[PDB]
């Protein structure tokens, strides 16, 4: 809903990724959850990258890395410390 | 035919125009279309449609009821008027049939 | 014996040859009723044919 | 109906024609330039407020309300001048070139 | 049957027969379709009754059959009912500009504005008022403005409806201006509003998930004049509803085009049903007009 | 009534042999004038790149049709048909006829044997049965609605499915309304108008059933209001709480809504309706001409 209300540069490329974001539904098993969250996450981060108009990589057959957006680097270190403690 | 004939009149108009009218009553599960032959003194199409709407509002509410009770099935229409011609008030004969009949094969004009 | 006295008008591709060319006004949906008096020197299909 | 027809029997140009004598000037010979905002009526700026400001500062009026003659003005080429009240100088005529 | 004779009751002066003989090839509405009639059944003055409703005259005038006036000889005028498809001629008494290639309708007499009260026929307590033979776009505009004045005026105080109706009654058609005299709320007008409301709701239901968002798609895409002039209306609508932003449309999920064809077919049915309530039938289609706009000929019945 | 259509050009006798094959065809004329030139003949007076389809169907409503009767060497006797009497016309369009079919008239977009002069060409409208006419009319209109999003491919498969047309001995290629990723202008106004009418139909009945049920309120209004509630509930189900319509509206915005609804409904009559012209009678063998009654 925050993606539909937000004005981007172009709307079709944001639109099909928002449509990918609308297809985030889960089953009772968790084997498919851990693979559908990566497509939900790459769609969310490319909305995050196109919403601020930052240059995303566009190599042939290239994937966007799952990265936090617009944070302080000590906050990045603290949140990765927490996620490693989860690991 | 005495069954299909009907009117809303004292039939004392001089020039009795005739009208084929069918409806679509959806109180049945599929459809119960009441086919009707209708004479009338009135000749203009639109005001006749308004009088018929005043007379057949039960089929209209049945039509909207079909629309709410089944969204995937499309409701086709509600009814279709088509005039055939006109006669005189003494040309009727009680099966009611007509001795003279001017013809006018009009168009299928739908209405809701 | 010059090249061109108005480089914004002559070559096919300037503003006036897409503002006053009738065959270029149809790509922009112009009001047909007006008589543009400049539209007699700027066509090509009326001119070169 | 008389269905006449004619054959030229000239080797070259027999008939001539001279512009001989002038009575009057039907146009204005004025400076009222050809206004673009009727001859290209549909085109507007993408930002709304700046286009409102430009049509305010140029005198040319926007469509006030959406009626059928305005739609026919946009789709067809129509009579979009809505001609002047007094007409003491005949027609009006100019154009533009940069 | 094609010819009917109307006889007058009063004696006729030279002024009476002189006023009548200028009315050759004019329109006369007759209700009764009887072979012989008195002059009380002539024209429209038997049903002209103000403070009753213009829609009443528009309703009953729609049912009355027409004729032309020719062979006036005193105490008889010999009206001739035209039949379908033949070529007849018509003189317009109403001051309406006529153009060729145009289709005509019959409306009750709405006054020109000076209120000339040119009855153009003199009796002691009878007048010959005439319906206006009017081109189709003006009559369509009359029915449209009539229905707008009908729908708007419900549950309104006199102030806002006065300040709107004083704008809405004024019409313009080819350097002329007319008004609607008796626009009151009547029963036939009310049932036409209910049918229009049912039809509009059926258009609301029978729209797919892509025809609803096409104007949103073009509002993202293009910027013409009418794009802005429609986007302001839809934007004011969605802003009066929600104080959020009007969302960008999405990708079409379920495409299965037979549903869209049947959907547009039902939309077409309901939209023709809505459109017939403002469109009247063509009662005359012209062939050529006089350059004085005093008469013309027409290939249709009455 | 007779119309005499002459040619100012030179007429080759080979073109007379071409023209006498058009012994009786439908041609439209902009105004019933007794003596006329050939520049008003046909549909070549309206052809361009930008107008396209809906302009011709709008200009065909007010044109009067006529039939060629005989051929003189430099004038053609055109004969305006009158209602009720019957004439023999020729099947110009690609569809073949059957008995009893109501014939409608349509501008020939696909058309591709015509009279040829230096600047003037002859083009004749398709005389199609009415159900096929409505069928390709709604096909072209849905194909115009889909015109903005063809960057995706299942919608490309959809418009490819909508491209062909099923009829008796008929696989036509209806031309694409969107050209070079842009729509022609009158179809753009048409699809925009039906889009905004579909929008205001949603956004005004929620007020007007309330405004109208303060009178006698039958069950029609009740089921209409429940259907409107179903539309609202299925509309805003993926949305925040509700649209939350207000009651105290400004009058003039409501006037500008309703007048716009009706005035854009006004410019869709050419697409929702069909001029029936001929009701056909007994057809010739091999179906290249037919005696038909002019129901106009």
């Amino acid at each position: 809903r925050r993606g539909y209300t937000y004005p981007f540069g172009d709307r079709g490329k944001a639109r099909d990724h928002l449509a990918v974001l609308d297809r985030t539904e889960f089953d009772t098993d968790v084997r498919h959850d851990a693979e559908i969250v990566e497509r939900a996450l790459v769609s969310a981060v490319i909305l995050a990258k196109m919403s601020v108009r930052e240059t995303l990589v566009t190599a042939i057959g290239q994937t966007e890395p799952i990265a936090f957006v617009h944070l302080k680097d000590t906050e990045v270190q603290r949140i990765e410390e927490n996620l490693e403690g989860v690991r | 035919p005495k069954d299909m004939y009907l009117t809303w009149e004292e039939t004392r108009g001089r020039l009795q125009y005739v009208y084929l009218i069918i409806v679509y009553d959806y109180d049945g599960p599929e459809t119960r279309p009441g086919i009707y032959v209708l004479t009338s003194s009135i000749a203009h199409w639109q005001t006749l449609v308004d009088v018929a709407r005043g007379k057949f509002a039960r089929e209209r509410c049945s039509f909207v009821n079909r629309r709410i009770t089944r969204p995937r099935q499309i409701p086709l229409c509600t009814g279709v008027i088509q005039k055939l011609g006109w006669c005189l008030a003494d040309d009727i004969h009680t099966v009611v049939r007509l001795d003279n009949f001017s013809v006018e094969l009009g168009d299928f004009r739908e209405f809701v | 014996f010059a090249a061109t006295h108005n480089p914004w008008a002559s070559q096919a591709g300037c503003l006036s040859d897409v503002l006053y060319n009738t065959r270029h006004r149809e790509r922009l949906g112009y009001n047909s009723k007006f008589y543009s008096p400049c539209a007699q020197y700027f066509n090509t299909e009326e001119i070169i044919a | 109906t008389q269905n006449i027809n004619t054959v030229d029997m000239g080797l070259g140009y027999t008939s001539n024609t001279c512009v001989a004598y002038v009575n009057r000037v039907r146009t204005d010979m004025g400076v009222r330039v050809q206004d673009l905002f009727r001859v290209f009526p549909m085109n507007v700026y993408r930002h709304d407020e700046v286009d409102r400001w430009i049509r305010h500062a140029a005198g040319v009026e926007r469509p006030q309300l959406l009626d059928t003659e305005t739609i026919s003005m946009l789709t067809f080429g129509s009579m979009s001048e809505r001609n002047a009240a007094a007409t003491v100088h005949g027609q009006k005529a100019a154009c533009e070139l940069i | 049957e094609a010819n009917i004779f109307c006889t007058f009751d009063h004696k006729l002066s030279i002024a009476d027969v002189g006023k009548l003989t200028k009315l050759v090839a004019a329109v006369v509405p007759i209700p009764q379709r009887l072979h012989l009639i008195k002059h009380y059944q002539l024209g429209l003055h038997q049903f002209v009754d103000h403070t009753r409703g213009y829609v009443r005259l528009r309703g009953l005038l729609r049912n009355m059959t027409l004729t032309l006036m020719r062979r006036v000889e005193g105490n008889q005028i010999l009206l001739h009912v035209p039949t379908h498809g033949l070529l007849y001629t018509v003189l317009n008494t109403g001051p309406v500009t006529w153009e060729k290639g145009d289709a005509l309708c019959v409306l009750p007499p709405l006054f020109h504005g000076p209120l000339a009260r040119e009855n153009l026929l003199t009796l002691g307590q009878w007048e010959l008022v005439l319906p206006w033979i009017v081109p189709m776009p003006l009559a369509l505009e009359i029915n449209q403005r009539l229905l707008i004045m009908g729908l708007f005026s419900l549950d309104r105080s006199y102030e806002e409806v006065k300040a709107a109706v004083q704008q809405l009654q004024t019409i313009t058609f080819r350097d002329a201006t007319f008004t609607i005299p008796d626009p009151v709320i009547d029963q036939h007008l009310l049932i036409d509003m209910k049918t229009a409301c049912l039809s509009m709701s059926m258009v609301a239901n029978l729209a797919s998930e892509l025809t609803m968002t096409y104007v949103r798609k073009l509002a993202l895409e293009d910027s013409s004049m009418l794009l802005v002039k429609c986007q302001e209306l839809l934007m004011r609508l969605d802003r009066e509803r929600s104080v959020g932003e009007p969302r960008t449309p999405a990708r079409p999920q379920h495409v299965s085009p037979d549903d869209e064809i049947a959907r547009l077919s039902a939309l077409f049915v309901m939209l023709r049903q809505l459109d017939d309530l403002i469109r009247e039938q063509v009662v005359f289609t012209v062939c050529d007009v006089s350059p004085d706009n005093k008469s013309a000929t027409c290939i249709f019945k009455g």
